[PDB]
RNA sequence: GGUCAAGUGAAGAAGCGCAUACGGUGGAUGCCUUGGCAGUCAGAGGCGAUGAAAGACGUGGUAGCCUGCGAAAAGCUUCGGGGAGUCGGCAAACAGACUUUGAUCCGGAGAUCUCUGAAUGGGGGAACCCACCUAGGAUAACCUAGGUAUCUUGUACUGAAUCCAUAGGUGCAAGAGGCGAACCAGGGGAACUGAAACAUCUAAGUACCCUGAGGAAAAGAAAUCAACCGAGAUUCCCUUAGUAGUGGCGAGCGAACGGGGAUUAGCCCUUAAGCUUCAUUGAUUUUAGCGGAACGCUCUGGAAAGUGCGGCCAUAGUGGGUGAUAGCCCCGUACGCGAAAGGAUCUUUGAAGUGAAAUCGAGUAGGACGGAGCACGAGAAACUUUGUCUGAACAUGGGGGGACCAUCCUCCAAGGCUAAAUACUACUGACUGACCGAUAGUGAACCAGUACCGUGAGGGAAAGGCGAAAAGAACCCCGGAGAGGGGAGUGAAAUAGAACCUGAAACCGUAUGCGUACAAGCAGUGGGAGCCUACUUGUUAGGUGACUGCGUACCUUUUGUAUAAUGGGUCAGCGACUUAUAUUCAGUGGCAAGCUUAACCGUAUAGGGUAGGCGUAGCGAAAGCGAGUCUUAAUAGGGCGUU
RNA sequence: AACCCACUCCCGUUGAAAAGGUAGGGGAUGACUUGUGGAUCGGAGUGAAAGGCUAAUCAAGCUCGGAGAUAGCUGGUUCUC
RNA sequence: GGGGCUCAAACCACACACCGAAGCUGCGGGUGUCACGGUGACGCGGUAGAGGAGCGUUCUGUAAGCCUGUGAAGGUGAGUUGAGAAGCUUGCUGGAGGUAUCAGAAGUGCGAAUGCUGACAUGAGUAACGACAAUGGGUGUGAAAAACACCCACGCCGAAAGACCAAGGGUUCCUGCGCAACGUUAAUCGACGCAGGGUUAGUCGGUUCCUAAGGCGAGGCUGAAAAGCGUAGUCGAU
RNA sequence: UUAAAAACACAGCACUCUGCAAACACGAAAGUGGACGUAUAGGGUGUGACGCCUGCCCGGUGCCGGAAGGUUAAUUGAUGG
RNA sequence: CUUGUCGGGUAAGUUCCGACCUGCACGAAUGGCGUAACGAUGGCGGCGCUGUCUCCACCCGAGACUCAGUGAAAUUGAAAUCGCUGUGAAGAUGCAGUGUAUCCGCGGCUAGACGGAAAGACCCCGUGAACCUUUACUGUAGCUUUGCACUGGACUUUGA
RNA sequence: UUGACUGCGAGACAGACACGUCGAGCAGGUACGAAAGUAGGUCUUAGUGAUCCGGUGGUUCUGUAUGGAAGGGCCAUCGCU
């Protein structure tokens, strides 16, 4: 029973090389070169699944700071003062009320503030 | 394989991988690494290990009603078509028959018969009972079956 | 609306990137096969001076090569078969013919059979040169047919020193010589390697060289083993057993007795079985052939063997191929018949020969020295054999029973012949394969031991596929009376067009969309505007990716590599833990104080065969004793073992 | 001078050439040079001796065998959880 | 680390706030072990290495089955499903084969070995085009002329770069017809392709006659065998 | 085929061996060379035209001569156990 | 030691020539000391001559350069392939910080890419290999001693 | 005066193995001491070399047809800078 290999070898390769669209030169065409890039980008990718959400979280954090010092307020002196008093709101959706509902990220600096601190 | 008793090259020197035989196993025309030999594929089974087996395969051959039980099955006269007549009675195609002796008659028969094969007691392997559809067995070679397998 | 100023900044690509669509190159993959590989069952196991194996040259209606033949040259004569086409193939055309008054074709027996080659009349650089003798025929400068090597054996004649007769010399007959893959019996005989170095030892009496024989060979009928009971020639297989031994007692080597099988057989020197060669008596096979059953309709289709429907044959039903998948279309298959003439085998009965050595074994048995062989390496070393030197007895005698002696037992050496069971396959036929399928399988599917390389010995490739059928593209146009194309035709299909099935990747192009000329690095990824396309008209899908956060390839080797340490230009194909035999442990089964057979028979994967192996008991170095035993003066102690 | 040789420089070094060329140099009636044919070879030959030469190969030629010598050493070793 | 920093953005004390990991919590999934009868509990970085469980390839049985010209294998896109190796469904191409399920058997899975064979890149349209005797016009032919033929001039060799024997080669010789490949460019030309033709001996050279070095060598002598040496003899030119 | 020399050879010199079937060399051997030679010859070794010369040591290791004594092989086999 | 010391030659002489003797470590056929002629032999010094040089200039041919035709090679993981100062398998185009900088050729030069080429030849290691030497070990061809065989007769000396 | 004894040995310490170290107690025979008792060398820790092979003294073993013997086993002991 000899076993040849052109047909499962041919399937492997292309499974890769489709991985592989768009990249440059040969890093799209060749095996050997377009092996190692599909790696490295699957390790780029899970590291970055990690990033994205401190690359967030520092967006919401400096647009916070813009708009409280727009109202008197420091972001430290905010966080503060909504832990004081009650409020559970997000940095994500604070960050989204400072941009779009400006009355609304008003109020909520106005009652922090209330709270002394 | 023929040929590749000498060096193709110098050993050190001309900027290429060591070779000491052209008929290398790594090279276009060489031999195989692992190459076969006639070799024998039979396993030992113990005569009791072999009886057991039997046993259990008649066994449950009864419990599917695939074994039918007659009083003797004779032709007279080598013909096709007579045994064919014979076989439509019971109503079986695809058949195995088991007697305590192959008539001449019968063995002419069933010859050229496409599903249907004729056996003796000791000639019927395991591999036979379960292939066929059906098995028809004898009173006489029920009685043989009893002594060879206790 | 005008001028001025400040701000802002679309488009415009020499060329590149990505995506997609079409090509080109290239030849993978799939499917295929006139070629290989390994077996089983048979055959017959040699050819050659009546000229071999191997060749050169010639031979055809037309050039070459392959096949066949040999100046009678793809053939001549006879028998036997058949039953209409034929003049071999690459490899086609044009011609000339052959014939049911029997061609081509197949088988048996004949005839012819150049030159070289053991090559054989003498030479020689193989395929060439030069001769002599006899018989017959011509008259010119020869023709035809036979002879002429060497050695051995036998025979006839002849005859040196030398009288005799010896060596020698001529003539007749008979034989040999050379080639061949293996098997067999002999002569000569390594080293690498292992011993984790190496001398003894091993590898191994292997590789290799040389000489003889045969279809087999060799050996074979006890001066053999056993053990006080017996067996009964030789050869081969399975066990005894990796045991007893042997061994720098290292690495290693390694029996026999006794059992189970295959085969069956002995006969002579007061002259036999047997074997050869003739002549006869019958039978069987081989070399060629002959007969050999049963199907129609319908649909799709270029074409049915495929769909649907109904039948028939069977000692013939998973054969091959026919326009796609056929028991009933063709060739076949089961089953029946067959041979003018050769071959072979077995069989009667007649002859000739051989066996054959004459008469039971003397330079023999035994011994001393040096070697070889026995599993046994000098060892307590028996036995066989012999290079050197010696040397008996005569059946009230001689050999052996592992130093040697005694007693018993058992054989009769120095003379022969003998089948079967056993080994091997270069070669021929049939059948088979959980073998290969064109980088595989033979080096070799194809004009391969070729082309090519080397002075030579020698080494040694690459290279398969149109289509069912050549129906292989008439004719027109561009072009050099080209190459190559555009039409037209053939075809089911020419992007099946001869470099012809399918036609991947690397690599090279054309077209369209988006991006790119103030911007620094493993080229990606998280985020992300804008533009283009499609349709569900935007919480959508596809293509691009301005700008921005992070981010120094892979393998190996290392304490540690982005490392300026190793490896890789890329693609496609191939490329590295296997097999046999002995074992131990685990899992999973069959039997169970028992389990299991090996060779071998076989109604052949069944059944038989229980010789043997392991277990049911241990202790001791052993004799031995035994649920005990060893040590010891010791039923004390202790070691090992026992429910 | 021819002929045999090979002292110097330069060029060439992927060469016109796997040892050459141009310009100079030595011997040139002799222990000379050369054609044809022949003899000696692998632990062997030959050597006015350099371990030189024996078919571009020499501190032991080439070829085929033992033979898949041996390699405590480098390199490589192929799908998934 | 840079910009920049002086009642600091330095240093010494004290205080409160915030940022900040793949750590911890929240939410949704997957797995290992143990206990109980699907729940609870704590685990789940990993080289050498040990253990467990799987995917896919070829062949054999199941299979005289099932699928397939209303289109098999293969090739090339799209979609979709699993934790993965992978599976499934379809458009185009292709034109005749494939193998469900569960078992059995392996030439069973490549990126590396300065790996082997074939194809194709980069260097790059770059170096080079082989003695620095040397060429210029006219005419003809032809699809096309620097190179072919002829003519008029110019240069080079001439103890050769001219003639002739031998060795070696083997048709390269001459003539018609050609230009794909060969010729380091083109070619109408050629030592290139096709087809014809061409070599005439008593005196030339061999053969025949003779021998040298040397070879072979009837008998012979020697030697485990193969064989060595050699006499008569007979080969061997230079 | 990176060394042409001061290296090798050389004429001359000396030592030593060899009486001819020579010493010596190639050959399991037959034989062949030396040599169809014969000590004014042949082999080996060193030195190296020519001139003047070549000194001391025989303890070591070689070679040559001696044969009294000591040691000493195969072989033989008294004696003892 | 050492470029010993003295003399000569030069403006200046580790080389050269002539001496001295303290010969690390000359010496008499592995010859000692001389020697005319000879040498593509080693060292030193003069005359002539000069692009050897100060210090290069011009000119002539063959390349290089451009156009037409044909058309290689080693190399190569992939490249969107800058400087500096640090860091770091310890000497960076690729890492950190920072500075510069529109995109692409052609003619030149070689500072780097630890540039290409050849599994370092120096050095060490392997219970590796060859070949060479000898009073290393163990053997052996050759040469030589003696016993027996081929191999006999007689006489004499002499031991048992 | 010979306890520098003979057969053992509960139990330990050390330790990859092969080796090593300490030892109460029992049985035989002893020596000292009136006796309880002490004694299996020396105040302790160095003074050493495996297996193979060969030799010597014993021996309820074996002993290749049988009775012996040779040879082997067991116990004691000898031969390595
Ligand atoms: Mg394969
Ligand atoms: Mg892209
Ligand atoms: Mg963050
Ligand atoms: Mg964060
Ligand atoms: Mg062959
Ligand atoms: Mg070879
Ligand atoms: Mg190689
Ligand atoms: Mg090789
Ligand atoms: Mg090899
Ligand atoms: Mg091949
Ligand atoms: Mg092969
Ligand atoms: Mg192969
Ligand atoms: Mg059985
Ligand atoms: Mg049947
Ligand atoms: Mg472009
Ligand atoms: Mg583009
Ligand atoms: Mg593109
Ligand atoms: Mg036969
Ligand atoms: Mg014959
Ligand atoms: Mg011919
Ligand atoms: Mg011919
Ligand atoms: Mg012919
Ligand atoms: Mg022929
Ligand atoms: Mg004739
Ligand atoms: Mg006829
Ligand atoms: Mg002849
Ligand atoms: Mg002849
Ligand atoms: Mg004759
Ligand atoms: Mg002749
Ligand atoms: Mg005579
Ligand atoms: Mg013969
Ligand atoms: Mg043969
Ligand atoms: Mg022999
Ligand atoms: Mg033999
Ligand atoms: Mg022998
Ligand atoms: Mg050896
Ligand atoms: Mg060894
Ligand atoms: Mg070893
Ligand atoms: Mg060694
Ligand atoms: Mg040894
Ligand atoms: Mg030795
Ligand atoms: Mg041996
Ligand atoms: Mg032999
Ligand atoms: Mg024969
Ligand atoms: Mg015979
Ligand atoms: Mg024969
Ligand atoms: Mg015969
Ligand atoms: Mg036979
Ligand atoms: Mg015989
Ligand atoms: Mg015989
Ligand atoms: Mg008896
Ligand atoms: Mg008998
Ligand atoms: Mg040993
Ligand atoms: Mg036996
Ligand atoms: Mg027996
Ligand atoms: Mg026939
Ligand atoms: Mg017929
Ligand atoms: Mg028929
Ligand atoms: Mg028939
Ligand atoms: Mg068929
Ligand atoms: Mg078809
Ligand atoms: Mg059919
Ligand atoms: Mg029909
Ligand atoms: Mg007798
Ligand atoms: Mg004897
Ligand atoms: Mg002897
Ligand atoms: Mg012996
Ligand atoms: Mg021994
Ligand atoms: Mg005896
Ligand atoms: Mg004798
Ligand atoms: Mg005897
Ligand atoms: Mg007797
Ligand atoms: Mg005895
Ligand atoms: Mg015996
Ligand atoms: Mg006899
Ligand atoms: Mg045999
Ligand atoms: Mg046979
Ligand atoms: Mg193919
Ligand atoms: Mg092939
Ligand atoms: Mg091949
Ligand atoms: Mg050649
Ligand atoms: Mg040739
Ligand atoms: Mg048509
Ligand atoms: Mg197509
Ligand atoms: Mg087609
Ligand atoms: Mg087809
Ligand atoms: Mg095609
Ligand atoms: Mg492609
Ligand atoms: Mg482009
Ligand atoms: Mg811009
Ligand atoms: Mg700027
Ligand atoms: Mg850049
Ligand atoms: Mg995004
Ligand atoms: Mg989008
Ligand atoms: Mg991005
Ligand atoms: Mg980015
Ligand atoms: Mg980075
Ligand atoms: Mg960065
Ligand atoms: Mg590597
Ligand atoms: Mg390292
Ligand atoms: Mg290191
Ligand atoms: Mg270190
Ligand atoms: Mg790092
Ligand atoms: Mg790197
Ligand atoms: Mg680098
Ligand atoms: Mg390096
Ligand atoms: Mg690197
Ligand atoms: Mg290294
Ligand atoms: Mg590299
Ligand atoms: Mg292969
Ligand atoms: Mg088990
Ligand atoms: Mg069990
Ligand atoms: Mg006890
Ligand atoms: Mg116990
Ligand atoms: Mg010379
Ligand atoms: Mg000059
Ligand atoms: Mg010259
Ligand atoms: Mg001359
Ligand atoms: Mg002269
Ligand atoms: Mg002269
Ligand atoms: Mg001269
Ligand atoms: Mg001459
Ligand atoms: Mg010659
Ligand atoms: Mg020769
Ligand atoms: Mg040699
Ligand atoms: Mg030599
Ligand atoms: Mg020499
Ligand atoms: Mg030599
Ligand atoms: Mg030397
Ligand atoms: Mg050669
Ligand atoms: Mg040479
Ligand atoms: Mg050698
Ligand atoms: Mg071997
Ligand atoms: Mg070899
Ligand atoms: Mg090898
Ligand atoms: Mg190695
Ligand atoms: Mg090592
Ligand atoms: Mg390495
Ligand atoms: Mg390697
Ligand atoms: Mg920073
Ligand atoms: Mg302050
Ligand atoms: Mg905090
Ligand atoms: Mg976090
Ligand atoms: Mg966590
Ligand atoms: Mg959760
Ligand atoms: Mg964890
Ligand atoms: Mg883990
Ligand atoms: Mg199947
Ligand atoms: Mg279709
Ligand atoms: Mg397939
Ligand atoms: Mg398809
Ligand atoms: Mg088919
Ligand atoms: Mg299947
Ligand atoms: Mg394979
Ligand atoms: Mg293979
Ligand atoms: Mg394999
Ligand atoms: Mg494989
Ligand atoms: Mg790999
Ligand atoms: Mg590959
Ligand atoms: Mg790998
Ligand atoms: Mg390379
Ligand atoms: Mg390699
Ligand atoms: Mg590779
Ligand atoms: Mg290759
Ligand atoms: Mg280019
Ligand atoms: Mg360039
Ligand atoms: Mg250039
Ligand atoms: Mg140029
Ligand atoms: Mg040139
Ligand atoms: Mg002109
Ligand atoms: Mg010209
Ligand atoms: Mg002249
Ligand atoms: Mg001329
Ligand atoms: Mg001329
Ligand atoms: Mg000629
Ligand atoms: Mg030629
Ligand atoms: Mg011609
Ligand atoms: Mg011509
Ligand atoms: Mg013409
Ligand atoms: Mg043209
Ligand atoms: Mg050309
Ligand atoms: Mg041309
Ligand atoms: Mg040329
Ligand atoms: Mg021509
Ligand atoms: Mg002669
Ligand atoms: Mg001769
Ligand atoms: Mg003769
Ligand atoms: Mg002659
Ligand atoms: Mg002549
Ligand atoms: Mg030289
Ligand atoms: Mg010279
Ligand atoms: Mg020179
Ligand atoms: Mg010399
Ligand atoms: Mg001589
Ligand atoms: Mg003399
Ligand atoms: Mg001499
Ligand atoms: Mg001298
Ligand atoms: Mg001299
Ligand atoms: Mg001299
Ligand atoms: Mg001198
Ligand atoms: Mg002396
Ligand atoms: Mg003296
Ligand atoms: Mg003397
Ligand atoms: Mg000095
Ligand atoms: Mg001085
Ligand atoms: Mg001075
Ligand atoms: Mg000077
Ligand atoms: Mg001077
Ligand atoms: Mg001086
Ligand atoms: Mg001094
Ligand atoms: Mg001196
Ligand atoms: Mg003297
Ligand atoms: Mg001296
Ligand atoms: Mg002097
Ligand atoms: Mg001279
Ligand atoms: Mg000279
Ligand atoms: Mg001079
Ligand atoms: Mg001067
Ligand atoms: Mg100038
Ligand atoms: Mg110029
Ligand atoms: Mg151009
Ligand atoms: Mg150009
Ligand atoms: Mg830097
Ligand atoms: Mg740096
Ligand atoms: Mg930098
Ligand atoms: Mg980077
Ligand atoms: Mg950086
Ligand atoms: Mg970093
Ligand atoms: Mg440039
Ligand atoms: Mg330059
Ligand atoms: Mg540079
Ligand atoms: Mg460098
Ligand atoms: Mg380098
Ligand atoms: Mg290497
Ligand atoms: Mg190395
Ligand atoms: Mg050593
Ligand atoms: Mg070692
Ligand atoms: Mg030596
Ligand atoms: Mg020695
Ligand atoms: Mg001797
Ligand atoms: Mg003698
Ligand atoms: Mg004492
Ligand atoms: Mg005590
Ligand atoms: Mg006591
Ligand atoms: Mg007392
Ligand atoms: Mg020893
Ligand atoms: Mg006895
Ligand atoms: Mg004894």
């Amino acid at each position: 029973a000899r076993v040849k290999r052109g047909v499962i070898a041919r399937r492997r390769h292309k499974k890769i090389l489709k991985l592989a669209k768009g990249y440059y030169g040969a890093r799209s065409r060749v095996f050997r070169v377009a092996k190692q890039a599909v790696i490295k980008a699957g390790q780029y990718a899970y590291r970055d699944r990690r990033q994205r959400k401190r690359q967030f979280r520092a967006l919401w954090i400096a647009r916070i700071n813009a708009g409280a010092r727009q109202n008197g307020l420091s972001y430290s002196r905010l966080i503060a003062g909504l832990k004081k008093a009650a409020i559970e709101i997000d940095r994500k959706v604070l960050a989204d009320l400072a941009v779009n509902e400006k009355a609304a990220f008003t109020a909520i600096v106005e009652k922090a503030k209330a709270s002394l601190a | 394989v023929s040929g590749g008793g000498k060096k193709p090259w110098r050993q050190k020197g001309t900027g290429r991988a060591r070779a000491g035989t052209i008929r290398s196993p790594i090279w276009r025309g060489g031999g195989t690494t692992f190459a076969a030999k006639p070799r024998s594929h039979e396993q030992k089974l113990n005569k009791k290990m072999y009886r057991a087996a039997l046993r259990s395969i008649l066994a449950e051959l009864v419990r599917l009603d695939r074994l039918v039980v007659v009083a003797d099955f004779a032709v007279d006269a080598p013909k096709t078509k007579g045994l064919v007549a014979k076989l439509d009675t019971l109503g079986l195609k695809d058949v195995l028959i088991v007697t305590d002796g192959v008539d001449e008659n019968l063995y002419l028969a069933a010859r050229n018969l496409a599903h249907v094969d004729v056996r003796d007691v000791q000639g019927s392997d395991p591999v036979s009972l379960i292939a066929y559809d059906k098995v028809l067995v004898t009173v006489s070679a029920v009685k043989k079956f009893e002594e060879l397998l206790g």
